[PDB]
RNA sequence: GCAUGGCAAGUCUAACCGGAGUAUCCGGGGAGGCACAGGGAAACCGACAUGGCCGCAGGGCUUGCCCGAGGGCCGCCGUC
RNA sequence: UAUGCCAGCUGGUGGAUUGCUCGGCUCAGGCGCUGAUGAAGGACGUGCCAAGCUGCGAUAAGCCAUGGGGAGCCGCACGGAGGCGAAGAACCAUGGAUUUCCGAAUGAGAAUCUCUAACAAUUGCUUCGCGCAAUGAGGAACCCCGAGAACUGAAACAUCUCAGUAUCGGGAGGAACAGAAAACGCAAUGUGAUGUCGUUAGUAACCGCGAGUGAACGCGAUACAGCCCAAACCGAAGCCCUCACGGGCAAUGUGGUGUCAGGGCUACCUCUCAUCAGCCGACCGUCUCGACGAAGUCUCUUGGAACAGAGCGUGAUACAGGGUGACAACCCCGUACUCGAGACCAGUACGACGUGCGGUAGUGCCAGAGUAGCGGGGGUUGGAUAUCCCUCGCGAAUAACGCAGGCAUCGACUGCGAAGGCUAAACACAACCUGAGACCGAUAGUGAACAAGUAGUGUGAACGAACGCUGCAAAGUACCCUCAGAAGGGAGGCGAAAUAGAGCAUGAAAUCAGUUGGCGAUCGAGCGACAGGGCAUACAAGGUCCCUCGACGAAUGAC
């Protein structure tokens, strides 16, 4: 098919050949997949102390004293599991893998299957983004590239009809839960992914809810936040020609 | 949900009496215990059999059916195409960590080749020749004799 | 860090010179426009008004700044014990707006006026 | 409980034309695809030329692979072809997919089950 | 073993290298593994891309009669 | 109706629950030796008031210098009094001063003190004098060299296993160890020091041939680096101490040459950029620390408080995180960007100084002995005839010689020179620094969020808890009454709240006091389930139910 360009004030530019990978049949079990294993790959290894718990010569009396026989020192039960200050019987262990592996293929066939669910439309508003066009992906001239203000990557995206998701993601969550200890108090919907060619877009990258990513290195996160396809991107004049050998 | 997911409750865990997931002794012993006595069952027999030659005096041949070769002739246009002739030795993979390369005549041969080994069996040439083609042995292959 | 820990805990360590900053206040207008700073370490000869509290409205003079505790006393905002004494009502900084300086000290003057440097 | 979203569709189309057409086979090859992977059917071109006949449509109830040798000019029907596979059929014959099968004879005629 | 998914006469990379949005991720890396031939202690030799008959599903026809993948019963082939 | 049963209400007791996190746990990166110049550790001191912790050392929570920093300060610790600071204090960085006693502990002795100048003891050098030096002890683990179990598995058990594990002795470093072939043996016209990682592979090998144990060559990677002696031929041409004088060492050999691209020597060609020694000396990168740093504290409403709702507005290379009286990019710290310094890389890379690579011919001049090798006995190993080592005995050749290529001998072939030595980098650990988290959230997570190795137990080795939360602000309750009364009580004051008033957010159950409903001093025990009656019931969150009659009317079914 053919994709529309614009130029930075929104207006249009001439327009290319959307590139054939965006009408690989979407897959979102193939996506969910995908993301499932970025997702989990970055998690740390944890686990309590080995010696929790162990570090007392407590000794069970046995039979004879009318009691059960449970080890104690100094008149306190220790060690065993169902001692208050025992071992964890079955603890969360250090050793375990806690990585997924994906062959290249299925992972590969993912992000072009989620490359594809960027051009649907219908698609990218079932997602949940807020935009008033009706041509997806967004493409625009490699000028992006050279922007350097982050108004002005609004202005633009006001003139594309397409700046509403980034009002929908200027609202933060803040979390149910003791995640909020731990430093993760807040999080928020996912708005525009801005897929540049040289490098990921400084101007763009602070605005509420968006990522930027570079065409050779996009992947299926990105492009599907959570493994739900459809996400509302613009590509750059170069970008989108890039990523159609991915 | 699953079976684990479903054992709360149920005391015994799938085990039957509480009085079976015990020690060693449930399983008749560690690992292979028992295997000429409680347990010989389905056990390969015991005793030794046979003996190994030295891995550096051990020949291991590449070898390759006819049919394979066959099969992708026109495939093979990067391989001579005569009145087709075809080293086998260019042909075939893991040719190189081998001593030498061998072909075996399984299936059909449907075209005239004319090919080039180290060594070839009975029913490999029979069906070479046979299909109107010819067989030459390299001169590795002269260790015939 | 981004670890909540952390920085309540590098806050509530910090080295006295370090708590400087935990005592400034953002400037008026007029002051900001006077020294190109947004803000300044208020001073207990400064003039400040109340944005926040229950004080909310009233401006007065810094009669206390203390480090050690991260507050200021300012004059007349106050709370009235049992015995019928008043106190002060000690202020977080970051409630307060700077109105007026006490620049008596060259040192914290030519720290203002510089550039390069914020007072 | 399949996972892959094409395939239930394609099995729900098959269905469709099974029981709005005179066709069996396609609710037939559905029941097959509605069993475990490990049952299906997976052919290499050997298999169809040994079975197949010209203006009779191949329908494999599975995948096709390129193992073999093909001449008979042939239209193959599968759920997927290998690259290699998809590629000499077409060379003397022509390789389609069920739903493409499925929409130019809903009826399914003239055909043969292969696996 | 099983269920799901990729790829398929192939399939998968390991350590590790480059890039980067820097533990994620994108590209590279096929060393090596398993599969693609077996039998024999070894020396050593080396196989059905189908020859016959039943027949389920499905297809065809002029509605019992054909074609009949898979399957079943045999032939035959490699080797000890 | 007493004693009393069941349920609830008000108030306790208790500290569950919810929320909170100054502590843990785990991972990652960086970094990494200290001590006779007396360490690490301990004891005892040290403050205006000072018990504990922290700091410090008779100059005792500190003294001095330089830079930073800044109007405040006098640690944890929110008191009282007093003092210090523009003579620029506090605080921070770097460097310096002081630094009691015990402690390797070293003049001798000793439970931290005492007695009459001290490297005690063992060594090297030696001016033969403790004159100059070394060693000792510490360190989380990591590392190297020695000593070396058993429970356990084999369903018993002895070989075997657990396991060269636990534990013990000795010793080094920031990393250790190894390391430039008497190699390999995909046998080759081939590879080319050594670790390590992936693989080769649970393969070869071992084994009551049981259970079990278990490599290597190679290959893909990481990182790369190669040299020095002994002798031959020379023969004092040399080295160490001292400013010097001078002394000491050295013919039992200092020094030159040389080191398998074998060397030396005699005779030649050519030439050096090899090597070795020394000089100089980074970039970059990584880690940490630091400077700078945009934009609202606008309106109305609610509230004790706006960081809430509604309205208007703004920055963003900054919408990480935290703080601030409630959900904060724009109130404060920070964060992006840019910049600075230190540390590590590394005295490395580069560069430069000197040295001089190599080739021909001749020469049986040189080339590491209890060795190579064999036998007896042990251990160990996958090592099987074919692992490595210990022990007893025996014991060679001299490059024209010798060793190896998985049984022995002999020949051939291929490889390689043992019995002297050094060697960067790539790898291990985590004390220390920093960062991180689908980890735990106060009976959890460390034994330890608190006085934590605390209180406490044991002669000793050693053993070892529990204790988190007022409030926005102490506004931490003035005055009065009562009382033996700084108690407690009453009244009162503060605050949104005292049912927030001190183990002071919330405040379960067990259970206690008082009390409401139901039952109750002639009656019977798994305490109920299901039916049906009594009595009891504020609202809200349920709104149905009863009687006459009529309609419908299954099985069944009359007088
Ligand atoms: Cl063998
Ligand atoms: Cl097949
Ligand atoms: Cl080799
Ligand atoms: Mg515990
Ligand atoms: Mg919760
Ligand atoms: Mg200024
Ligand atoms: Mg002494
Ligand atoms: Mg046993
Ligand atoms: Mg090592
Ligand atoms: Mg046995
Ligand atoms: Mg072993
Ligand atoms: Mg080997
Ligand atoms: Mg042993
Ligand atoms: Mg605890
Ligand atoms: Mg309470
Ligand atoms: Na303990
Ligand atoms: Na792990
Ligand atoms: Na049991
Ligand atoms: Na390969
Ligand atoms: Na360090
Ligand atoms: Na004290
Ligand atoms: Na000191
Ligand atoms: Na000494
Ligand atoms: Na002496
Ligand atoms: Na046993
Ligand atoms: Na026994
Ligand atoms: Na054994
Ligand atoms: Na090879
Ligand atoms: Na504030
Ligand atoms: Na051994
Ligand atoms: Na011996
Ligand atoms: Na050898
Ligand atoms: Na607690
Ligand atoms: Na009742
Ligand atoms: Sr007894
Ligand atoms: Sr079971
Ligand atoms: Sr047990
Ligand atoms: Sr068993
Ligand atoms: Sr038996
Ligand atoms: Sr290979
Ligand atoms: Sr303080
Ligand atoms: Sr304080
Ligand atoms: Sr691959
Ligand atoms: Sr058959
Ligand atoms: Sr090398
Ligand atoms: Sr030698
Ligand atoms: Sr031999
Ligand atoms: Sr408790
Ligand atoms: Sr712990
Ligand atoms: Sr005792
Ligand atoms: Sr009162
Ligand atoms: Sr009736």
């Amino acid at each position: 098919m053919q994709a529309t360009i614009y130029d930075l004030d929104g207006n249009t530019d001439g327009e290319v050949d959307l590139p054939d990978v965006f009408e690989t049949p979407v897959r979102s079990d193939l996506i969910g997949k995908a993301v499932r294993a970025a997702q989990a790959n970055r998690k740390q290894d944890y686990g309590s102390d080995e010696y929790a718990g162990l570090r007392t010569p407590a000794e069970s009396f046995g039979s004879g004293r009318g009691q059960a026989h449970v080890p104690k020192l100094d008149g306190r039960a220790r060690r065993v599991p169902q001692a208050v200050k025992g071992r964890s019987a079955h603890p969360p262990k250090t050793e375990k893998d806690r990585s997924l592996d994906l062959n290249d293929k299925e992972r590969q066939l993912a992000v072009r299957s989620a490359l594809a669910a960027t051009a649907d439309a219908d698609l990218v508003a079932d997602r949940g983004h807020e935009f008033d066009r009706d041509e997806v992906p967004v493409v625009v001239s490699d000028d992006f590239e050279d922007l350097v203000k982050t108004q002005e990557v609004v202005s633009l995206l006001e003139a594309l009809d397409v700046h509403a998701d980034i009002d929908r993601a200027d609202e933060t969550k803040i979390k149910a839960g003791q995640g909020s200890a731990r430093g993760r108090k807040y999080r928020r919907p996912a708005s525009i992914l801005f897929v540049t060619s040289d490098e990921p877009s400084t101007a763009a990258r602070n605005l509420a809810g968006a990522d930027v990513a570079t065409a050779s290195e996009v992947n299926t996160e990105d492009l599907a936040p959570g493994g739900a396809p459809g996400r509302l991107t613009v590509f750059t004049e170069s970008a989108l020609a890039e990523v159609a050998e991915r | 949900t699953s079976k684990k997911k479903r054992q709360r409750g149920s005391r015994t865990h799938g085990g039957g009496s509480h009085k079976n997931r015990r020690g060693a002794g449930h399983r008749g012993g560690r690992g292979d215990a028992g295997r000429d006595k409680h347990e010989f069952h389905n056990h390969e027999p015991l005793g030794k059999s046979g003996f190994k030659r030295p891995q550096k005096v051990q020949e291991e041949a590449a070898t390759i059916d006819v049919r394979e070769i066959d099969e992708n002739v026109t495939l093979l246009a990067a391989d001579d195409v005569a009145e087709f002739r075809v080293d086998v030795r260019d042909v075939v993979e893991e040719a190189d960590d081998a001593d030498y390369v061998k072909v075996l005549g399984a299936g059909q041969v449907r075209h005239e080749l004319t090919l080039i080994a180290d060594d070839f069996s009975e029913g490999a040439r029979e069906k070479v020749e046979g299909a109107g083609g010819s067989v030459e042995l390299t001169d590795l292959g002269e260790e015939r004799q | 860090s981004k670890q909540p820990d952390k920085q309540r805990k590098s806050q509530r360590r910090a080295p006295l010179h370090e708590r400087h900053k935990q005592v400034r206040a953002t400037l008026s207008a007029d002051l900001r426009e006077e020294y190109g700073q947004r803000n300044v370490r208020v001073n207990a000869g400064d003039t400040v008004e109340v944005l926040r509290g229950d004080f909310a409205g009233e401006e007065g003079e810094v009669i206390n700044v203390d480090l050690d505790k991260a507050v200021i006393h300012v004059e007349d905002v106050t709370l009235e014990k049992t015995d019928g004494e008043e106190v002060p009502r000690p202020l977080d900084t970051s409630n307060v707006r700077v109105t007026d300086l006490d620049l008596e000290d060259e040192k914290r003057e030519a720290r203002l006026e510089s550039e390069d440097d914020s007072a | 409980s399949k996972t892959n979203p094409r395939l239930s569709s394609l099995i729900a189309d098959l269905k469709s034309a099974a029981r709005s057409s005179g066709g069996a086979v396609w609710g037939d090859v559905a029941e097959r695809l509605e069993k475990p992977r490990r049952t299906h059917a997976e052919v290499n071109l050997g298999r169809i030329e040994r079975y197949a006949q010209e203006d009779e449509t191949v329908v494999v109830p599975g995948k096709v692979l390129g193992s073999g040798v093909l001449q008979k000019d042939v239209t193959v029907a599968a759920v997927d072809f290998s690259g290699t596979a998809e590629t000499k059929i077409d060379q003397v014959g022509e390789a389609v997919s069920l739903e493409q099968a499925i929409e130019n004879n809903p009826e399914g005629s003239h055909v043969r089950v292969i696996r």
